[PDB]
C-alpha cells in the first residue's frame, strides 16, 4: 500500500496503480548500529516528508530527455532546501511520482529510470563536467546524447537501474521508491548527489497535429529524511 | 591534537572545559558557543545565543564541562592540499562586562581544556609531521664511533 | 587548497593500542662502509634516539618493555658481481666490541653472531629485554656516574648493546660500499607513564635539548 | 527540580536555589479537550523551548528600571522569531531566569515582577502609547515612572504579581515560570503580550568608586510552545 | 581518608578536601616477591615518613615556575637526608602537599603536576645539562622556560602526568600521593629522581596593587620509605 500523500503535499490520480522498491529496498532510517554517523542525527517529520513537485516539462516530439539529480534538484526548494543549506549532513530516500499526461491520441515510452551514482560525461572534450554543467537544481538537465546517458554507457541496457516504462498505450505513470543509495551512511547534498532520475522517450511521442506540448511532471518526496542535529546540549 | 596526528582517520565526540582565574570576587558571564559543522561561526554575541550556547555566569561555578558532539576528519589526497573543510566552532562572546572589585585585578584569565571521551577512535596510523630532522643531531655519528 | 569532509565510519580502539601502536619495523640505523681488506664495517650502538620520528613516538611514554626484533637489511655497491658472506654480530654489554674487520672478537662464541649473505633474505634476529631494570628507562632523570660530572639522562642499565656487522669475505680485487639498513620492530610491548609529545625539534641524541 | 537547561541552550549559574511557579502554575501545552482551538496545533520541540538571553542591561545608580513584554521581547530572535512571522496563533509559558551579578560590595534591591496583561499609560497626555511604544522587541524598555509602573498603579503593590527579589546582599538570581495566562486558549504574538517582566530596581545600587555598570542579564525560554500547525493533511 | 599527619609533623590545613594517588596508585613497601632487591631492605619508620616542608616560594606577576626534583630536594635535610648519605638504594613513594595561601583578592592558576622522570633540557645548547643544573636540593629550580617545561615538550600537554590544579579562585591546596615510580624496584638517590615537583603558574598572579609576592609552600612526605639495611646479621 503507497497511498501517495506525504504531509501537506498530496497527489490525488487514479491510475498510479504499482510502484518500484528501489532495488527491492524501501528506505529507512540510519540503523541504531551506525552510532559513528556523528551523535545527533536528527529525524525530520513531514517538514521534508513530502512531495515537491517540480516544473512539468514540455515533452514534444524532438526531445531527448530530462535529468534530475537528487537531492540536488531540492536544494533550493522549501523545507528540504532550507535544511541543506544548514545542514551539513542527511540521509534520504525519495519516493519519485512521474506522470506523464496524455490522451489516448499520443503514443511514447518514456524511460523512467533512476540513475545510483549517474557520473556524467562532456561530449567529444577530456575537460570534466563543471558545477554548473552537472548541479541544475530545479529546472534539471537535458541529455545531449540520450543513447549512452551522457556517460558513454548504453541507454538500451539502462534497465538494469530501478525503472518503469510510461508506454502512454498502457500507463501515464511511474512511481519509483528509492533507499538510501551510498557507500557512506550519511552524506553531503550540496556537493553530492546519489540518485539521478533520468526520464528518456525511447519512442518520441506521436500526432497528426502540431508538435504536441505534452508535460511530463515529477514530484520528488525526500522519505525518511536524517539530517545534522545542530540542537544538541553541551552539558 | 598530537596523538591523533599519528593517525589519518579519527572519529569520536570530545570534551572541553573552560576553567576560569579570576579572583574570587570576580563576577560576570561568558556565552560559549558551540556551532556545528557546515554552520556559519557567530560574529555578534546576539547570532552567537541563536544556536547552540551556554551561558556561563562564574559566581561559585569557575569551570564548564562542555561536550562537543563528534568531532571527526581525516586526511586527503586526490589526483595533495585538501584538508577537513571545517568540524565547527566552540566560541566566547562577553555576554556581561567583567566586574571585579577595587582591590582585585581589572584582567583576569581563562584556561580552556580539551579532552576526548570513550567514543573517539583514530585508524590508518601514519607518522606525525611535527617533527622533523633536516641539518643534523649533535653527535649523531657518537653511536657510531 | 579544496577543503572536502567525509562520514568518518570507524568502529573498534584495537589499532591504538601500544603493542599496535609502537610494534613497526622503522629503520634505525643507516651507514655506508667502504670494504677493502670504523676501519671497513659497521658497529652501531643499538638505541631509537637516531630517527627523531621513532625517537619522539618512543619518547611519548616514560617506560618501555620491548623485545627488538632487528632486521639487518644489507645492500651493496661495487666502486663481475660478488657473492658475499656478511656477520651481524650483536655485542651486548660487557662483551668486547671489535675495533677491526679481522678482530679477535668477531670469533667470540658467546656473541649471538648471525651470518647471512646478501643474496639471502635479510638476517632477522630478535634481542630480548636486557635493561636490568624491568623498563627502558625513556627519560632518565638521573646520572649514571656517582656524583661525577660527567653525562647526564645515560641510565647505566638502558644499554642494548652495539650491532656490530662486517662482510666475512677476504680480499677482494674489487673495492665496494656496503650499505647496512638496520630495521627494527619493538614487540612484546608493556609502556608506562605517557608523557607529552615534543613541540621543539630535537638538538643533539644525547639528550632533551632545545632551541626554541 | 529546574535544571536551567532547555534544548541547545543552558545556563550553568550556581547559585539560583529558588524558583516561582507564577500563579502556582507550571506551563502545559493546550489541553485536549479545548479541541475547538484549530484542529492542528503544532507542539514544537525544543527548537523554541530553549534560553533566549537578551542583552545584559547596564545597571547604574540613576536607572529607574527596565521592562520586557512577552512574547514582543522574542519576536524577532531565533526560532521562535521565524515561528512567530509564520504561524499566527501560539501558547507558551515562559521561564525567566533574571541574574544580576555583583560583588559583595555592591547593594541594590531588584524587583524582579511579571506582570500579567501589562497595559502601559503615557504620562501627562491623554494620546494611547503606540505601536513604536509598547513594542519595543529585544532592547525592551525603560521604565518612566516606576513608582506607579507606568500604568498610575503603585509600585509598592505590585508584589501582587509572581515576582522575585533580587537584593543582592543574598542572592543574584531570579527566576520566574510563567504559564499561559490568556483569557483565550491560544493568541496573538504580533499584536498581544501576555506577560511584562518588569525589573524594577527599588533600591537603586551603590558604591563608593564611579557609578557602577551592573549588569543584569534576562534569559527568556518560551516553555511549551505551540503554534498554527501550517503542515495540515487537506485530504 | 589522608590525614596530613605524618609522624612528628601535620600540616593543619582546612581546606584540603582532595588529593590525587598518582597514576592511581598508593605508595608502598618493596612486595616480598622481589627479593632479589636484597635481602636486607630496612622499613624506616615515621623518621623519614613525615613531612618536609620546603622554603615558601615567592610567587610574584612574572614567576615563571618551580621544580623540585625528588628526591634531590631532601638529599641534605633531616633523617631522610641522613639516611641518604648512609644508605645507597631507598624506596619511598612520596605525599607532596602544595598550598598557595592567598586572599580573595589574588587570581591565578598553578599546575602542580608531578613529572616521572623529568629528564631536562639546556636552551639552546647541545651540552647536557650539568650536575649543578640538575640536582638543586632545598631550593629546586626554576623554569627557564616553562611553555616547553625545559625538556621541549609541551605545557599544555603536561596534564598527562599526576596533577592538580590550584586555581586561587575556587582552592589554595594541591596534594599529589605518588607511588614508587620506577623501572627497577630500588634506586639510588644521590644520582637519580624519580619524580619531580613541578608548579607552573600557568595563568599569572595579578592584583592592582604592587607585585603581589603570595608564597607557595611545598610539603614533600616520603611515604613509605625503604632503604639498604646496614645493620645485618654476619653469621
Amino acid at each position: 500500500v503507497l497511498q501517495l500523500k506525504l504531509g501537506n503535499s498530496a497527489i490525488v490520480t487514479q491510475e498510479a496503480a504499482n510502484y518500484c522498491c528501489a532495488y527491492g529496498e524501501w528506505p529507512n532510517y540510519l540503523p541504531d548500529h551506525e552510532a559513528v554517523a556523528i551523535d545527533k542525527p536528527t529525524q525530520p517529520e513531514t517538514a521534508t516528508d513530502r512531495f515537491y513537485t517540480l516544473k512539468s516539462v514540455k515533452w514534444e516530439t524532438g526531445s531527448t530527455g530530462w535529468w534530475w539529480k537528487l537531492p540536488d534538484a531540492l536544494n533550493n526548494i522549501g523545507m528540504f532546501g532550507q535544511n541543506v543549506q544548514h545542514h551539513y549532513l542527511y540521509r534520504s530516500g525519495f519516493l519519485i511520482h512521474v506522470q506523464c499526461n496524455a490522451t489516448k491520441f499520443h503514443q511514447g515510452a518514456l524511460l523512467v529510470v533512476a540513475i545510483p551514482e549517474h557520473q556524467r560525461g562532456a561530449h567529444n572534450t577530456n575537460t570534466s563536467p563543471g558545477f554548473d554543467d552537472i548541479m541544475k537544481g530545479e529546472e534539471g538537465g537535458t541529455f545531449n546524447h540520450p543513447y549512452v546517458l551522457d556517460d558513454g554507457t548504453s541507454l538500451a541496457c539502462a534497465t538494469i537501474f530501478p525503472h518503469q516504462w510510461i508506454n502512454l498505450r498502457t500507463n501515464n505513470s511511474a512511481t519509483i521508491v528509492l533507499p538510501w543509495m551510498n557507500a557512506a551512511p550519511m552524506d553531503f547534498p550540496l556537493r553530492h548527489n546519489q540518485w539521478t532520475l533520468a526520464i528518456i522517450p525511447v519512442v518520441p511521442l506521436g500526432t497528426r497535429t502540431t508538435s504536441s506540448m505534452v508535460p511530463i511532471t515529477v514530484s520528488i518526496a525526500p522519505m525518511c529524511c536524517e539530517f545534522n542535529g545542530l540542537r544538541h546540549a553541551i552539558t | 591534537g598530537n596523538i591523533s596526528r599519528y593517525y589519518t582517520h579519527w572519529s569520536g565526540s570530545l570534551e572541553m572545559t573552560f576553567m576560569f582565574c579570576g579572583s574570587f570576587m570576580a563576577a560576570g558571564k561568558l556565552i560559549l558557543c558551540y556551532t556545528p559543522p557546515g554552520g556559519s561561526c557567530p560574529t555578534t554575541r546576539e547570532t552567537a545565543m541563536l544556536g547552540t550556547h551556554i551561558v556561563w555566569d562564574f559566581g561559585l561555578q569557575s569551570s564548564v564541562t562542555l561536550i562537543i558532539p563528534w568531532i571527526s576528519g581525516s586526511h586527503y589526497r586526490m589526483f595533495a592540499k585538501s584538508t577537513n573543510a571545517n568540524v565547527g566552532y566552540v566560541t566566547c562572546f562577553m555576554q556581561t562586562n567583567l566586574i571585579v572589585p577595587s582591590e582585585s585585578s581589572d584582567t583576569c584569565s581563562l584556561i580552556g581544556f580539551i579532552a576526548a571521551k570513550d567514543d573517539f577512535s583514530l585508524r590508518l596510523m601514519r607518522d606525525s609531521p611535527d617533527i622533523g630532522q633536516l641539518d643534523h643531531l649533535h653527535a649523531a655519528e657518537a653511536a657510531y664511533q | 587548497a579544496i577543503q572536502t569532509r567525509t562520514v568518518i565510519n570507524q568502529h573498534g580502539v584495537s589499532e591504538t593500542l601500544v603493542e599496535n601502536f609502537l610494534s613497526r619495523a622503522a629503520l634505525v640505523s643507516k651507514r655506508s662502509f667502504e670494504y677493502k681488506d670504523d676501519k671497513n664495517f659497521f658497529k652501531w650502538t643499538i638505541n631509537t634516539r637516531s630517527f627523531v620520528q621513532l625517537r619522539r613516538k618512543l619518547e611519548l611514554f616514560t617506560y618501555l618493555r620491548f623485545d627488538a626484533e632487528i632486521t639487518i637489511l644489507t645492500t651493496v655497491a661495487v666502486n663481475g658481481l660478488p657473492d658475499l658472506t656478511l656477520q651481524a654480530m650483536f655485542v651486548p654489554t660487557g662483551a668486547l666490541t671489535p675495533e677491526k674487520q679481522d678482530s679477535f672478537h668477531w670469533q667470540s662464541g658467546s656473541n649471538a653472531s648471525v651470518f647471512f649473505k646478501i643474496s639471502d633474505p635479510p638476517a632477522r634476529i630478535t634481542i630480548p629485554f636486557m635493561c636490568i631494570n624491568s623498563a627502558y628507562s625513556v627519560f632518565y632523570d638521573g646520572f649514571a656516574g656517582f656524583e661525577k660530572n660527567g653525562l647526564y639522562g645515560i641510565n647505566p642499565a638502558d644499554t642494548i648493546g652495539n650491532l656490530c656487522v662486517r662482510i666475512v669475505n677476504e680480499h677482494q680485487p674489487v673495492g665496494f660500499t656496503v650499505t647496512v639498513r638496520v630495521y627494527m620492530k619493538p614487540k612484546h610491548i608493556k609502556a608506562w607513564a605517557p608523557r607529552p609529545p615534543r613541540t621543539l625539534p630535537y638538538m643533539s641524541i644525547a639528550n632533551a635539548n632545545y632551541k626554541g
